[PDB]
């Protein structure tokens, strides 16, 4: 498979003073790496990687139908673990951990802000880029550097900007620290027969319902009115009653 | 002996311990949800 | 007290991605090094420096946070002080808090 | 007629040595050479005077620019200059001439004079330039010669009780909050680096007190000055702050 | 004292790399 271009490299240490062989070695380096090249810049331009013979290095791995819904449910692993870095067919100039994690990361975000906005790939923003030339290039860790803060420059802006993440801290400050404290004293208010009950004493879907008409109470609004981020992650919170109390819990992390 | 610092070593070392003891567990709690299907 | 840096550092960030254009542009040029730069064979012996250096030194949070793995790394270091600060890390003041 | 394709080689390795700043020759053939086992920069790199070859020129500026271009594009990290330098000097070996060899000896040193002064002005605007050597050298005579005497007043005056016990019981918390008062009460908390101050106790023995034992350490690890300044000097500013 | 806990902390790189390596496994042989 890639094992090619080890194979030429150590070919060609031999020839490294003889012009002519070197020439042709150098210039049939250059040629058969052109593929490779071609896979590197799609990955790092438009995070899609395409020829499907499992040739290049950042592997991307579907999930099995088996667990489509357990999957989706939990993303944060479909995007931490179903790609990954083939050593076996890396260069010399990917062997290092700081260039790995650069290049998978760039490709994901890259990724992550064409799966969300849903483009197709980047021809609105009209901008002029620049793709690695070849592998013996001197730039090439400038050009993954360059690409990686572009990768993040696009994915920042999109959080903060478009998503709205500042009101989401806030927000996850309000409900899960107690930053505005009304809500939940009068949930205790409410509620303060049956929370002192023991575990199994008491019916468990009842606080469901009365922490909703605290918590996740609602007021409509018309077509086109925008929704607040508030409004959205205010429907989204679940409080339901679960065996592990805080004391068993907490010891594991150490009626 | 080793340099004392203003910086608690113990501290960092008891929290990276922590930080690795929620990541094992949720990653149990995961692949339980993985087998039992 | 912990959130104030939070919030300060995500305001400073939010203000700073404002003024921001989306996509930048890269330009370079010719590059006719050619064989002055090929430098084919095993490797060179530039690797050790590499090691040598070390990237542990990064601080003052300027201009915001620019890096999405910061900004994680941020509330996961927050979260973690929440936790270690009151007493439920250590298994002396976990046991007293508990009988208290 | 043989001895230039066989010289050629040598070149190529003073080309690549003199524009990006690298060794390529994996055998003992070259008059520069690397250490690994070394644990500094200025002492990495070393010349041997004996294999200066004759139809060489200038070979101890060639030397200076090797070095000063490892130690730009490798320690301070400044890539886009170091590759913008790359560029316009190819243009000259590879466009307007034909290799090192296809130069006469006279544009050759020229050549190279003209990278030299480039390369060190550019060294100048970057260490005196952005890292400011000077004012961290000040700061330097500032605080380990004990010249904010204010300063550590506030400390002793602070920690007269934390230094009175063994330097064994002073933890790092005591040693954060002395600071910290130290620092509010007297002038360096207006101070433009105040945050680069760090206090440390070197040896916790139980035999020495905390007087015999604090030393006051200004951090500039952030920056790449701190690969020039090696462990000695630091050592000897260590013990004239110590008497 | 603090070599107990630098012990401990590398035994759970290990095993939580044991676990990812469990999880490739099983979604390769599921596929």
């Amino acid at each position: 498979g890639g094992l090619l271009l080890q194979v030429i490299q150590e070919r060609m240490v031999y020839y490294k003073g003889d012009p002519t062989s070197l020439d042709f070695l150098t210039q049939l380096f250059d040629i058969v790496s052109s593929d490779y090249i071609g896979m590197l810049n799609q990955w790092l331009l438009e995070g899609v990687i395409n020829d499907p013979f499992d040739e290049f290095m950042i592997r991307e791995k579907r999930v099995p139908d088996s667990f489509m819904e357990i999957f989706q449910s939990k993303s944060e692993y479909y995007w931490n673990e179903l790609f990954l870095i083939k050593i076996d067919g890396l260069l010399n100039q990917f062997q290092n951990s700081t260039i790995q994690s650069k290049i998978l990361n760039t490709g994901k975000y890259l990724n992550i802000f064409k799966r969300c906005t849903g483009l197709h790939n980047f021809e609105s923003l009209k901008e002029k880029l620049t793709t690695i030339t070849s592998l013996a290039a001197p730039d090439l860790e400038l050009k993954i550097d360059e690409f990686y803060h572009r990768a993040n420059k696009m994915l920042m802006k999109l959080l903060f900007d478009g998503y709205n993440f500042p009101s989401v801290v806030n927000i996850f400050q309000r409900l899960f620290l107690f930053a505005d404290s009304f809500q939940i004293d009068n949930f205790i208010d409410s509620t303060f027969s049956e929370l002192k009950r023991g575990k199994l004493k008491i019916s468990v879907s009842r606080l469901q319902k009365q922490y909703d008409d605290i918590f996740k109470e609602k007021i409509e609004n018309k077509v086109g009115v925008r929704p607040s981020v508030y409004d959205v992650l205010k429907k989204n919170q679940k409080l339901s009653v679960t065996s592990e109390s805080l004391y068993k819990v907490v010891e594991e992390l150490m009626d | 002996n080793i340099a004392t610092t203003t910086k608690s070593r113990e501290e960092e070392l008891n929290k990276r311990i922590v930080n690795y003891k929620i990541q094992l567990k949720l990653m149990k709690n995961f692949l339980q949800e993985l087998i039992d299907r | 007290h912990n959130f104030e840096e939070i919030k300060n550092l995500i305001h400073t960030t939010a203000t700073n991605l404002a003024t921001s254009e989306l996509g930048s542009d890269i330009n370079d040029e010719g590059d006719n090094i050619f064989n002055g730069s090929l430098i084919r064979g095993t490797f060179n012996n530039n690797s050790i420096f590499d090691s040598k250096v070390h990237k542990h030194r990064t601080t003052t949070y300027v201009e915001g946070i620019s890096t999405v793995e910061q900004l994680i790394q941020k509330f996961l270091d927050y979260s973690s002080t929440l936790l270690n600060d009151s007493l439920l890390t250590r298994e002396e003041s976990l046991r007293q808090l508990r009988k208290m | 007629t043989a001895f230039t394709e066989v010289v050629k080689p040598y070149y190529n390795i003073v080309e690549h040595w003199i524009v990006k700043g690298e060794l390529i020759d994996n055998n003992n053939e070259f008059f520069i050479i690397f250490d690994q086992e070394q644990n500094e920069f200025n002492s990495i790199i070393k010349l041997l005077p004996k294999k200066i070859p004759a139809f060489i020129k200038s070979s101890d500026k060639i030397f200076q620019i090797g070095k000063t271009l490892i130690f730009l594009n490798k320690y301070c990290r400044e890539l886009k200059w170091v590759n913008q330098y790359n560029v316009k000097y190819s243009a000259i070996l590879f466009n307007n001439h034909q290799g090192l060899a296809s130069m006469t000896t006279n544009e050759m040193i020229k050549l190279i004079d003209s990278q030299y002064n480039e390369i060190l002005t550019f060294l100048t605007q970057i260490i005196q330039g952005n890292n400011k050597l000077f004012t961290h050298v000040y700061n330097f005579k500032r605080f380990y010669f004990m010249e904010t005497n204010d300063f550590i007043d506030a400390i002793m005056v602070k920690g007269k009780d934390v230094f009175n016990e063994s330097s064994v019981n002073i933890s790092s918390t005591y040693l954060r909050k002395v600071l910290q008062d130290a620092i509010q009460i007297s002038s360096v908390k207006n101070f433009e680096y105040v945050d680069r101050l760090d206090s440390r106790v070197l040896n916790p023995q139980h035999g020495n007190l905390g007087w015999e034992s604090f030393t006051i350490e200004y951090k500039i690890d952030d920056l790449p000055m701190s690969y020039l300044f090696e462990g000695h000097q630091h050592l000897q500013y260590l013990k004239m702050f110590h008497f």
